[PDB]
């Protein structure tokens, strides 16, 4: 998917962090994963966490 | 009675089934996140409703659901 | 050209006749829009080019006043006329009846037009003297626009002032003009 | 005069609504010695009756049937020193906390801990946006102008 | 005084004109636009009603502009509505001006 | 070059080669190209009318001081005159007028070409100007050509807006001090004189 | 004493510290300037 370090912003309708930017962390380049984007965000939801992984085609502005 | 449901996101994590106190949920093989592994909810039958399971998920919103159903005396935690 | 030196918008590039690029609003930014908008301005400034005179000429000659001319009514009797004399087929419901009658007809009648230049220059029996057959016509038009534009403004004032005096006509408002133009004018209504 | 109300320094319910309350005053005096601390007490507190009472009156303010004052806030311009002259006031000084309590977020926002910087203020730069927020309209409306006073991506979701 | 007689058959009559001459196209035209009312996408009649049905058998005319029967009624009840708000007002007589 | 203040800590917005340029924007009032651009042309409309208006007022009450008219005073001279015409007349006439040169200026200002003029003057009317901000010319407004060449009219563009300043606060002076006073300004300044270490701020 | 100016740099402490200064300024108006209704302006 994207490169790492690169700055995306997240498209998932139901995602805590829709609209906002993040850094990818490492995406995993193995064959049949289904969300294999890893990015962390500088701001918890309610839950606590800061890190979630994406499919390369649910998140992307630059 | 109660309805779990266990969508495609779940990494593995296998907090779910660790937290469940009614032996509910399960753990699967099922390739695709990292680990071959997936939750399961084959007792839902025992469920009462605790939602430790979704309290304990770390995905975006959730990946595994519990929808409050029809009640009978297993799911009320009845013991008289 | 409103402003000189302004630009003008994708939509005012002066093809049609009297334009000049004024659009501050935005109005015309759709083109059906637009192509109504023409027509309107031309039914309106046709309108007021014809009641300038019909208000400037009879208070001069007939003595009414536009406002006065018309208060004949919710009092029997009154239907003045040019002379003087007074119209025997001038009661208010059979006037308004063809006044209603004549004037809906002429409408639908205009109405049914798809061309819209034809719409707005219909020509034809409205051109019986050859004006507009092969001469200098878009300078016509754009007579005809500054004029109308001007006759617009000329029945605004009109209306506001009637509103500002009242019980008097815009002939009168001259002569207190020229009777003292530096204590009477807009000033008192404005800044009371 | 408006709303059916007489100005106050001709109000005969104002008379009375001014003795009452100074004889009232004059009885709780008449307790004391005329050089003890009662006594200057009472009296500093009729003295500021009488200059209270003997403002109004000049001021302008039309007063009740019953010997009250009453705010015309309407826009009269014999009347704007009692909401439009102080409302003036009030929005130029709310309008500067506002302005330099934003001013002040959006430095904070691009630092290393942003969150440390808002339960640890920093009074350098605190105090150097807060002596800067004098001119806030000619900064707000400037903002405004330049298309930098909103965002557009904002992070709203609803499924 | 007010005469009837003439006062609402002129109006009646003059409304008839305005229907029957300088309208019909427009109504013509306005009635075809929005033909059927539609619920789910097909109107009520096929979407099961006895009771959604036109009646042709009272539609069924022969004027040489298709003047049915219901635009002579509604054409005519305007024209004596118009009739008699003409008649009812002036009888009084007022003076409500500026 | 001299700061306001000789712990300079120079702004970056204005760096030099403007008139009249001493470093002096603490509040970061125009920081951004258009707020620069445009200041400028505020402060230098405001620096010429004040400087009118300056010229307007002490002159007055100097000679009526010195006894050369009997002209009323600058808070009494538009207070309550009828002298020619209706005041609001005269107002609206104004504001008429000044509409057709502020509309000018403003076309100058932000799409730099309006020296041509009007009414079949195409021809030999040409404004002959061509500056860099709002400074124009031709005998119109600059009829004697002393502003004659670039990279040196510094002095005299400086000596302009320092002189329109205190121009500014000359004015600012003359409406607080015929307000708190209910006097005239220079009669302000003779019982000044008076005995100075006694007429100051009540 | 770089870490009492911290601590001094708390939300409470400047919260108070605020407050207090503008009490004080309020109160010292109102004993100077009582009974405002209008402003005379
Ligand atoms: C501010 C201010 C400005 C920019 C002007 C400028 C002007 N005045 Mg004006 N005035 C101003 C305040 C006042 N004027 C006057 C009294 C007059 C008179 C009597 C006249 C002007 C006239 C004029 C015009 C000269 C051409 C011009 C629009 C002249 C004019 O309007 O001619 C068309 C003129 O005759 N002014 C009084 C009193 C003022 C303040 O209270
Ligand atoms: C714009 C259209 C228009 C309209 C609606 C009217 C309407 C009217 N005009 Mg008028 N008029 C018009 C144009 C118009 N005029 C023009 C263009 C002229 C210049 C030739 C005049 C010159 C004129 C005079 C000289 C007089 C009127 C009068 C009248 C009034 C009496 C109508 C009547 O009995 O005559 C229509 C009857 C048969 C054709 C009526 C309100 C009379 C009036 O109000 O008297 C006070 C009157 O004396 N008009
Ligand atoms: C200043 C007055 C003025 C001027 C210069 C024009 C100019 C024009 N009109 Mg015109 N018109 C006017 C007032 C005016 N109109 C008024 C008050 C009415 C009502 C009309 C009703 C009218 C019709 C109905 C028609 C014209 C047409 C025309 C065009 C050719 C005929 C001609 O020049 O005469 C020309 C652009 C004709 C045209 O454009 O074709 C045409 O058919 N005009
Ligand atoms: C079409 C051009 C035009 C012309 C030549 C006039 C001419 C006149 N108007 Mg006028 N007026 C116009 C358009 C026009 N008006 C419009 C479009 C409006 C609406 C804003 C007005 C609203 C208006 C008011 C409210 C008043 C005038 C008045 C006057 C008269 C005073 C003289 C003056 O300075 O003006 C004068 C006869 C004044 C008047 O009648 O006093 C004598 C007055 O009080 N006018
Ligand atoms: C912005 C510039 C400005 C403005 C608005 C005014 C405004 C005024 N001047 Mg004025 N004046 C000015 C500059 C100005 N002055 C300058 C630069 C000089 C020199 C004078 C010399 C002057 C004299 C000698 C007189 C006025 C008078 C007046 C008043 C009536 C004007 C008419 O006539 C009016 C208040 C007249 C007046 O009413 O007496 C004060 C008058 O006699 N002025
Ligand atoms: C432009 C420079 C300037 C100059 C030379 C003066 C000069 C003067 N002012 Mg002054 N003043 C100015 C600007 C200026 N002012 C400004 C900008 C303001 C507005 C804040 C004031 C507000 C002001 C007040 C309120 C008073 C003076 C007074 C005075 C006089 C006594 C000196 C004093 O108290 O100070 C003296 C003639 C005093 C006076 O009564 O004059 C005799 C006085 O009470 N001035
Ligand atoms: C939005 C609400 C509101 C508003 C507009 C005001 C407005 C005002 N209060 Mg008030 N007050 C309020 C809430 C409010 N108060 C509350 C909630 C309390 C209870 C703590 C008080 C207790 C209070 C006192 C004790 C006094 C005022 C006074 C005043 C006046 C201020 C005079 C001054 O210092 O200058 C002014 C009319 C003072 C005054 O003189 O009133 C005329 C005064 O003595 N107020
Ligand atoms: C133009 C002006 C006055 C013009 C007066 C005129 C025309 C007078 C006209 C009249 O008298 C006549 C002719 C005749 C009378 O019959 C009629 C009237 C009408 C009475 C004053 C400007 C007055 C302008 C003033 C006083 C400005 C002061 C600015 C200061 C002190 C500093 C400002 C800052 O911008 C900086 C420099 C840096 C920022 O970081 C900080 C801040 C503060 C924002
Ligand atoms: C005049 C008057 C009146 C009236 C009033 C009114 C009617 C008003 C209106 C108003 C309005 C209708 C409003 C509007 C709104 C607004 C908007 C729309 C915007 C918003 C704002 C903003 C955005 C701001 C900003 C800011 C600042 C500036 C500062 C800081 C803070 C902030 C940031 C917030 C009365 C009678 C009372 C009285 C007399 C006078
Ligand atoms: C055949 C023919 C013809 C004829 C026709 C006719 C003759 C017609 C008539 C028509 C008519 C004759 C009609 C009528 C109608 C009526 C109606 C339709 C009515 C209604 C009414 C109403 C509705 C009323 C109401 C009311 C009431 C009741 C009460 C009061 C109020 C009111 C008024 C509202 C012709 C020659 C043309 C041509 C050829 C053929
Ligand atoms: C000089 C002097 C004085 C005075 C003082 C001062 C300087 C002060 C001012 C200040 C002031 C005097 C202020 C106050 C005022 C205020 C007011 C009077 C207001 C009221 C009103 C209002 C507040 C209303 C309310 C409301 C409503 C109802 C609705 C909503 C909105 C609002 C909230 C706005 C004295 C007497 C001591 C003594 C002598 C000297």
């Amino acid at each position: 998917g994207p490169k790492r370090g690169s700055i995306v912003k997240v498209l998932r309708r139901e995602s805590y962090w829709f609209n906002d930017t993040g850094k990818v962390v490492a995406v995993d380049q193995a064959p049949g994963v289904r969300y294999p984007v890893v990015v962390r965000f500088d701001k918890v939801n309610y839950a606590g966490v800061s890190t979630n992984n994406y499919s390369p085609d649910e998140l992307e502005a630059a | 009675a109660h309805s779990v449901k266990i969508y495609d996101t779940c990494i593995g994590c296998t907090q779910c089934v660790r937290a469940c106190p009614t032996d509910v949920l399960e753990m699967v093989p099922w390739d695709g996140c990292k680990a071959s592994q997936i939750a399961s909810a084959p007792r839902t039958e025992d469920c009462v409703g605790c939602k430790r399971c979704e309290s304990a998920c770390p995905t975006d919103f959730l990946s595994v659901r519990v929808y409050l159903g029809a009640e009978t005396t297993r799911s009320m935690g009845l013991a008289y | 050209e409103w402003l000189p030196g302004n630009p003008r918008p994708s939509y005012l590039d002066g093809s049609a006749p009297g334009d000049f690029g004024f659009d501050p609003l935005g109005l015309g930014e759709v083109p059906e829009n637009l192509e109504r908008f023409k027509e309107s301005e031309l039914i309106h400034a046709r309108w007021a080019m014809l009641a300038v005179p019909g208000v400037l000429i009879p208070e001069a000659l007939g003595y009414g006043n536009w406002v006065s001319a018309q208060k004949w009514a919710a009092t029997p009797g009154g239907q003045a006329t040019y002379l003087g004399n007074p119209v025997p087929w001038g009661n208010l419901p059979v006037i308004l009846a063809i006044e209603f009658l004549a004037i809906a007809f002429a409408e639908s009648q205009r109405n049914g037009e798809p061309d819209p230049e034809k719409r707005k220059y219909p020509g034809g029996a409205f051109d019986p003297l050859g004006f507009s057959k092969g001469a200098n016509l878009e300078e016509l038009k754009l007579k005809e626009i500054k004029n109308g534009r001007l006759a617009l403004v000329a029945f605004l004032g009109f209306a506001v002032q009637a509103i500002a005096y009242p019980g008097t006509g815009p002939l009168e408002n001259l002569k207190t003009h020229l009777a003292d133009p530096w204590h009477n004018t807009i000033a008192h209504v404005i800044i009371p | 005069d408006v709303a059916g109300l007489t100005p106050c320094k001709e109000s005969k319910g104002f008379a009375k609504r001014e003795k009452q309350e100074i004889k009232k005053l004059e009885s709780r005096l008449k307790l004391y010695a005329p050089d003890s601390a009662p006594a200057l007490a009472l009296n500093a507190t009729i003295e500021k009756t009488k200059r209270r009472f003997a403002f109004y009156g000049n001021e302008g303010l039309l007063c009740g049937t019953d010997g009250l004052p009453h705010l015309i806030v309407d826009g009269d311009q014999a009347h704007l020193g009692e909401f439009v002259y102080p409302g003036l006031v009030f929005l130029y000084i709310a309008g500067w906390i506002g302005w330099v309590g934003r001013a002040y977020l959006i430095d904070v926002r691009t630092s290393k801990k942003p969150t440390e910087k808002e339960i640890i203020i920093d009074v350098p730069l605190a105090l150097r946006i807060m002596s800067k927020g004098l001119t806030w309209p000619v900064a707000a409306i400037g903002e405004l102008r330049s298309g930098k006073l909103v965002e557009k991506s904002a992070n709203i979701t609803v499924s | 005084e007010a005469n009837t007689a003439l006062t609402i058959t002129l109006s009646t009559g003059a409304l008839l004109f305005l229907g029957r001459f300088v309208f019909l196209p427009f109504q013509r035209d306005n009635v075809s636009r929005q033909g059927l009312p539609v619920q789910n996408g097909v109107t009520h009649f096929d979407a099961g009603d006895s009771r959604a049905q036109e009646v042709t058998s009272f539609l069924k005319t022969n004027d040489p502009a298709g003047f049915t029967i219901v635009d002579v009624l509604a054409w005519g009840a305007l024209g004596h509505a118009v009739g008699f708000f003409i008649l009812a007002t002036i009888n009084n007589g007022y003076n409500p001006q500026f | 070059r001299p700061l306001w203040l000789p712990g300079t800590t120079p702004p970056a917005h204005l760096d030099g080669t403007l008139a009249g340029d001493f470093g002096f924007d603490p509040l970061g009032l125009g920081q951004d190209p258009q707020d620069l651009r445009w200041y400028v042309q505020a402060e230098l409309v405001h620096s010429r009318f004040a400087m009118a208006g300056v010229a307007g007022i002490l002159f007055t009450d100097l000679l009526r001081a010195s006894g050369r008219t009997d002209i009323p005073v600058w808070f009494e001279a538009g207070a309550t005159k009828f002298d020619f015409a209706d005041t609001t007349t005269l107002f609206v006439v104004q504001l008429i007028l000044m509409g057709f040169v502020e509309t000018k200026r403003w076309m100058d200002i932000v799409k730099p070409g309006s020296q041509a003029a009007e009414d079949s003057f195409f021809g030999f009317e040409a404004a002959f100007e061509g500056l860099e901000t709002g400074y124009p010319g031709g005998p119109l407004f600059n009829p004697l050509g002393f502003a004659n060449d670039p990279t040196k009219p510094q002095p005299l563009r400086w000596k302009e807006i320092k002189n329109g300043r205190l121009a500014m606060v000359a004015m600012v002076g003359f409406m607080v001090q015929a307000y708190v006073t209910k006097t005239g300004p220079i009669e302000n300044l003779l019982t000044h004189l008076s005995d100075p270490v006694h007429n100051t701020i009540i | 004493m770089q870490d009492v100016k911290t601590y001094l740099s708390t939300a409470p402490v400047l919260a108070t510290l605020w407050f207090g200064f503008l009490a004080g300024l309020l109160i010292e108006i109102n004993r100077f300037f009582p009974d405002a209704l209008v402003l005379p302006l």
